[PDB]
RNA sequence: CGCAAGACGGACCAGAGCGAAAGCAUUUGCCAAGAAUGUUUUCAUUAAUCAAGAACGAAAGUCGGAGGUUCGAAGACGAUCAGAUACCGUCGUAGUUCCGACCAUAAACGAUGCCGACCGGCGAUGCGGCGGCGUUAUUCCCAUGACCCGCCGGGCAGCUUCCGGGAAACCAAAGUCUUUGGGUUCCGGGGGGAGUAUGGUUGCAAAGCUGAAACUUAAAGGAAUUGACGGAAGGGCACCACC
RNA sequence: CCCAUGAACGAGGAAUUCCCAGUAAGUGCGGGUCAUAAGCUUGCGUUGAUUAAGUCCCUGCCCUUUGUACACACCGCCCGU
């Protein structure tokens, strides 16, 4: 039986989507059927940031961040935690988990 | 083996090129210029085993390393330029990227400049695995 | 570097693999508006003073 | 027996009769 | 058995006189031994420089490459090879639900220096926009595109290498485009994210002491 | 630091757009094309759907050139394994790319023919038009952009409702059906045998289109419920569990 | 019961059991068996701690959500040579 409305993936009105392929894996998967994730990341989290900006040259200089979007295959993505199964109320909520 | 460099105030800056891959780390010191190196030693050297060149442990005990050499050579700060394997295959530095900044920072180094230069493409060649993937 | 005492101001929780290690939040001796979080391996209750080798480390938060 | 090798079978089976009947041609 | 850091010889690097801080770090080299000169083999050195150390203090992410054109003794006299954006900035401008504005241009100077600017644009959600999407047309888009090629010709065509790079430090052609492109559509985050040479004219040392006072 | 070649067009990139479908993403120019809106323009039934016939038709595959970066059917190894002609790894020919000629098939899917009428509500979005306080730019007014608040048409959608339907899942269409007739094309008739044999036809080939019978069989199947089960996800308890 | 003989055993590999207060462990004494009769068990005192007041890491078990072509139900069903 038909799970989801839109087949999995977010084409309406297209026909065909170009692939990417998943970060994990490396499985060729429909660019708005994959799962991506953008992700900012200070390049030391907690106990690199006290040590490093003790020895920073300067006085006052921010961290950059590192910047990556993450593709997923569906696998890839929920053996990897990203995503859970819901219930079939649960399923049709669309909004980014707090 | 000295730079130099007037007494106390000038920091000579080097650039530690962290090449932190998935299955190794590379502390690599160069001049400002990158064209000439200083000191290079990995996280492979400094581990005897296959299964821990990636290790955090490694790309500190290699990060010390290079700051005792850059010690004597009168390097007094670095800039970073840290770098993931890059192109097709992950833009991500791997889990010796901080040890290592953490490493030769806490072992004596000064920091400038932090940025990452993970070689990224416009669009890629096909990336290795097929169709399916890494099936596992 | 010297080995700074440490009072146990509020305990958090409850950290480890086998529930093993309490979670508390630490107010220096010396600088009294210092509270850093540091995980306590055995008994502990508020107000009792920790010796601590380093106060550079620190604990992630549960 | 998937559907898509139950075809592949029956036609390299089928590929294997244009074979025999070229015998006789 | 024998230390090749013995062998080499610590040259102090100077950036020309444009720029406020004068010298930028140190560059060893192996000592004239033999045929190859320490000299010649130091022409080529690419020095990717930040702007906050270079200039007294103003915006960091912004890079310049300054390479080796002469040696004089103890003193690596360099040029402008080529501007350059921080990944972690150009990185941060790129949000979703806004069109992106690239431009590129291959011009020349008064002085035969070839460059090829690239700009970036970013169409500005409003102070009381309450729509999510802040798209342009892609009229629109070509319209802004056509004027950021117009602006970057018209500021490189007209002067020479020097001027350019004393419009290319504070933000001259960026905020240009931005000021001209507001009627079209209103875009904030404007940048010339790279420079990058393509044809230096033959070199004349006169003309780089020029640089160095 | 350069040089060369060939792929590919990240992030921006959306349940966004365009296209008959397949499909389509660097810049700029040329070329014809196109829907939608606007119209107190024109022709005046010219129309809807369609045996025959026809155009386009992913990928793979075939023939003759050009090129060969990456990736990689076959193959050579290296592991895992009881075996492992597989999953994992290193090489790797055809191929992947371009040109000319085939081939005409995909879960070519919305698994939903096209045209038309009618029957709910809601806020969004894309295109055009029309109207309305205000802010901003070309500042020197305009008028145009950018927001803002509405309305109209056309489109991709979403949420919601005891419209109604349906075996249900679900569908503003899959409704307006025993209160059964708006027009029309294709097409199904229990499961297998079988998309097989055979004949024709198209193709260089691989194959495609049309396509049975004997025989065999009491079920195969759809949706949903409860349970058990999982080498799925989360929560909870126990010194017959751990610390 | 008496006298003699006086073995391995110097703290136990892989593994694994039991247990938070009068508890574990040490120590004896009753009951059952019993003509004869405790290295067993079932009770009873005596002496009397270490550690813990935790968690879901391991092992079980239980829920909730999911998937299923399972229903004497995964020791299930099941495909080809």
């Amino acid at each position: 039986t038909k799970k989801r409305r839109n087949n999995g993936r977010a084409k309406k009105g297209r026909g065909h989507v170009q692939p990417i392929r998943c970060t994990n894996c490396a499985c060729c998967v429909p660019k708005d059927k994959a799962i991506k994730k953008f992700v900012i990341r200070n390049i030391v989290e907690a106990a690199a940031v006290r040590d490093i900006s003790e020895v920073s040259v300067f006085d006052a200089y921010v961290l950059p961040k590192l910047y990556v979007k993450l593709h997923y295959c569906v696998s890839c993505a929920i053996h990897s935690k990203v995503v859970r199964n819901r219930s079939r109320e649960a399923r049709k909520d669309r909004t980014p988990p707090p | 083996s000295l730079g130099p460099q007037v007494a106390e105030g000038e920091n000579v800056f080097g650039v530690c090129h962290i090449f932190a891959s998935f299955n190794d780390t590379f502390v690599h010191v160069t001049d400002l210029s990158g064209k000439e190196t200083i000191c290079r030693v990995t996280g492979g050297m400094k581990v005897k085993a296959d299964r821990d060149e990636s290790s955090p442990y490694a790309a500190m005990l290699a990060a010390q390393d290079v700051a005792q050499r850059c010690k004597e050579l009168g390097i007094t700060a670095l800039h970073i330029k840290l770098r993931a394997t890059g192109g097709n295959r992950t833009k991500t530095p791997g889990p010796g990227a901080q040890s290592a900044l953490r490493a030769l920072a806490r072992s004596g180094m000064k920091i400038g400049r932090i940025e990452d230069v993970t070689p990224i493409p416009s669009d890629s060649t096909r990336r290795k695995g097929g169709r399916r993937g890494r099936r596992l | 570097q010297p080995i700074k005492l440490a009072r146990v101001t509020k305990v958090l929780g409850r950290t480890g693999s086998q529930g093993q290690c309490t979670q508390v939040r630490v107010e220096f001796m010396d600088d009294t508006s210092r509270s850093i979080i540091r995980n306590v391996k055995g008994p502990v209750r508020e107000g009792d003073v920790l010796t601590l080798l380093e106060s550079e480390r620190e604990a992630r938060r549960l | 027996m998937r559907a898509k090798w139950r075809k592949k079978r029956m036609r390299r089976l089928k590929r294997k009769r244009r074979k025999m009947r070229q015998r006789s041609k | 058995v024998v230390d090749p850091f013995s062998k080499k010889d610590w040259y102090d690097v100077k950036a020309p006189a444009m720029f406020n801080i004068r010298n930028i770090g140190k560059t060893l080299v192996t000592r004239t031994q033999g045929t190859k000169i320490a000299s010649d083999g130091l022409k080529g050195r690419v020095f990717e420089v930040s702007l906050a150390d270079l200039q007294n203090d103003e915006v960091a992410f912004r890079k310049f490459k300054l390479i080796t054109e002469d040696v004089q003794g103890k003193n690596c006299l360099t040029n402008f090879h080529g501007m350059d954006l921080t990944r972690d900035k150009m990185c941060s401008m790129v949000k979703k639900w806004q069109t992106m504005i690239e431009a590129h241009v291959d011009v020349k100077t008064t002085d035969g220096y070839l460059l090829r600017l690239f700009c970036v644009g970013f169409t500005k959600k409003r102070n009381n926009q309450i729509r999510k999407t802040s798209y342009a047309q892609h009229q629109q888009v070509r319209q802004i595109r056509k004027k950021m090629m117009e602006i970057m010709t018209r500021e490189v065509q007209t002067n020479d290498l020097k001027e350019v790079v004393n419009k290319l430090i504070p933000d001259s052609i960026g905020k240009d485009i931005e000021k001209a492109c507001q009627s079209i559509y209103p875009l904030h985050d404007v940048f010339v994210r790279k420079v990058k040479m393509l044809k230096k004219p033959k070199f004349e040392l006169g003309k780089l002491m020029e640089l160095h006072g």
